[PDB]
């Protein structure tokens, strides 16, 4: 009638994904995992772009939706930053948001590459994961791109720019021996990278008393994020909705 | 144009209540909480929960609309325990099992590290 | 009691006409006893059974072994001794036809009962008397256990 | 138009990776190898910088109205 014991496996972990495997839980507690890795981990990303000169051949809205998407290093930052809706300023003070400048005039006859190392934060803790770059625009000799920018605290299930995940890769039952998937010819079919079988078998028999357990988890972060941060912020802030929504049970019954 | 805004999916308006509760009356010890601005995200997690109860004789969960956010999570349970204490224990023990897990991830996090 | 028939059988076909379901098998076994002939419709997979087996097989009109009705709704919290613990294979259905070798001059000699368990069908002719227990639009149990 | 920031599908970053792309492809790299030699292994993120036509460098030949 109470929680499982869930245990943790880390088989890699790099600077750009972490690789794990979560056994002895059920699978709604693991998919809403992976669901919150997707879209209710908060990160900062740009947000309220106002250029002041764009001479571009891209037009003011394409530029802007370009800044959106650039990721920003916000590994220990966003925390301690609070929502703008949230915050009493004039919805740009240092305690929720960021502010960047841009400032490029080409003036040399050769293409000038408008990358994400022009972007200048006024804080140093939050600047392009880049910082290749990532290129925003090209300018011909004449041409000037100059805006302001900040940069807001925002989760994926708002505006996909604030997704810090490039790919979950998420798994369970490598063997099929759940038959969750009923396989017409299951000899075609490659085994996965966490298969246990020989190179004779292609599915494991059939467990009758088996469920859902041992969930294999890829996390790739875009950059804005480390994964194993993204991980303990995704497990903080399911953790502090299911509070919330206690709270407010509480109240209601109350 | 008629588009909805992206932050009207999580956020509750003004005098929005987050979580409603009301008695099914077609059968006795049954009750149905409305949950606005969420998703799948609560509603198949706390289902399972509840499902893992041995108390509890029905529980389920739907989106009504997924243009709209609401989940309807209807919990019946046994005539000496309560739908609203049963709900009450599932999110508890949901969040000690998250809590577990987040002290484990750490300790691997530095093992890993370590290693 | 509540037990409308009992017996032993053996299986003597397993799925005749071709594989048709990929979870489902329709039996066809033989009674030693009451030389009952028996078709019957089982989920191979949890319960796998291959040819020649045999089994005791028991239908019932309830499972609490005192008279006690049903009422036909689950109750997975029952702290009532079930009589499907004494058994591995337990399914619940509906006689929905009894047919008869009967003539309009004299009663049927031979009865063939018909029972669909939510869809997995069910066939048992034989001598009349030992099916008087069954009538149509009536739940039963049927409670199947392997014998060595 | 131009590079695109995102991958669509997973959201990877690929705007930082076309000219490095070019720049394999003029050091005689077959554009499968280009790819993996930029760490791109889901082929939703291949197909961005595969299918990708940079119409920014055509563009740039028109004069600025300034
Ligand atoms: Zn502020
Ligand atoms: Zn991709």
């Amino acid at each position: 009638p109470y929680a499982n014991q869930p245990t943790v496996r880390i088989t890699e972990l790099t600077d750009e994904n972490v690789k794990f495997i979560i056994e002895n839980t059920d699978l709604a507690v693991a998919n809403s995992i992976r669901r919150v890795f997707i879209a209710e981990v908060p990160i900062i990303a740009i947000d309220w772009v106002q250029i002041d000169a764009n001479s571009s051949v891209l037009h003011d809205e394409f530029i802007a939706h370009r800044l959106g998407l650039i990721p920003l290093t916000s590994d220990d930052i966003v925390d301690k930053l609070q929502y703008s809706r949230d915050c009493t300023c004039e919805e740009f003070c240092p305690e929720c948001s960021v502010e960047f400048t841009l400032d490029v005039r080409c003036n040399e006859d050769q293409t000038r590459h408008v990358t994400s190392r022009d972007l200048i934060s006024n804080s140093p803790r939050v600047i392009p994961v880049t910082s290749d770059d990532i290129l925003i625009v090209k300018l011909r000799k004449g041409q000037e791109l100059r805006l302001r920018a900040y940069a807001k605290k925002g989760f994926g299930k708002e505006h996909a720019k604030w997704n810090p995940t490039a790919g979950v890769a998420f798994e369970y039952d490598p063997d099929n021996a759940l038959r969750h998937t009923v396989y017409p010819k299951p000899e075609e079919w490659p085994k996965s990278e966490y298969s246990e079988l020989d190179e004779d078998e292609s599915q494991a028999p059939y467990d009758p008393n088996g469920k859902p357990e041992r969930f294999y988890y890829n996390v790739e972060s875009c950059g804005s994020l480390r994964p194993e941060t993204i991980v303990l912020s995704a497990l903080s802030g399911l953790k502090k909705k299911l509070s919330d929504l206690q709270t407010q049970l509480s109240h209601e019954i109350q | 144009m008629n588009a909805p805004p992206a932050f009207e999916s999580f956020l509750l308006f003004e005098g929005e209540k987050k979580i409603t509760i009301n008695k099914d009356t077609k059968v006795p010890n049954a009750c149905l909480f409305t949950i606005n601005k969420e998703d799948h995200t609560l509603g198949n997690i706390i289902k399972s929960q509840l499902l893992k109860d041995p108390q509890v004789l029905f529980a389920g969960y739907k989106v009504p609309h997924p243009l709209e956010h609401k989940i309807i999570i209807r919990v019946q349970t046994t005539p000496d325990y309560s739908p609203q204490e049963a709900f009450t224990n599932a999110i508890t023990d949901l969040i000690s099992e998250l809590s577990l897990l987040e002290e484990r991830f750490r300790v691997a996090i530095k093992d890993k590290q370590e290693g | 009691a509540g037990i409308l028939f009992e017996d032993i059988f053996d299986v003597k076909d397993i799925d005749p006409e071709g594989k048709k379901f990929d979870r489902v098998s329709r039996l066809h076994c033989e009674s030693e006893s009451f030389k009952m002939d028996l078709i019957l419709d089982v989920n191979i997979q949890i319960y796998p059974v291959d040819l020649g087996d045999k089994f005791r097989l028991v239908i019932a009109s309830t499972l609490y072994e005192d008279g006690t009705l049903d009422d036909g709704e689950y109750n997975p919290t029952d702290d009532r001794p079930s009589r499907a613990d004494q058994f591995e294979y337990v399914m619940y259905g509906k006689v929905y036809r009894i047919e008869g070798d009967e003539t309009s001059t004299e009663a049927a000699t031979r009865l063939s009962a018909y029972v669909s368990y939510g869809g997995l069908l069910m066939r048992l002719q034989g001598d009349a008397n030992n099916l008087h227990g069954f009538e149509v639009d009536s739940r039963v149990y049927l409670l199947m256990k392997k014998l060595a | 138009m131009i590079i695109p920031v995102r991958c669509f599908t997973c959201g990877k970053i690929v705007g930082n990776k076309w000219e490095a792309y070019l720049g394999l492809l003029q050091a005689e790299y077959t554009e499968g190898d280009a790819l993996d030699a930029l760490g791109l292994k889901r082929y939703c993120c291949r197909r961005m910088l595969l299918a990708h036509v940079d119409l920014i460098e055509k563009l740039l030949n028109y004069a600025p109205l300034e």
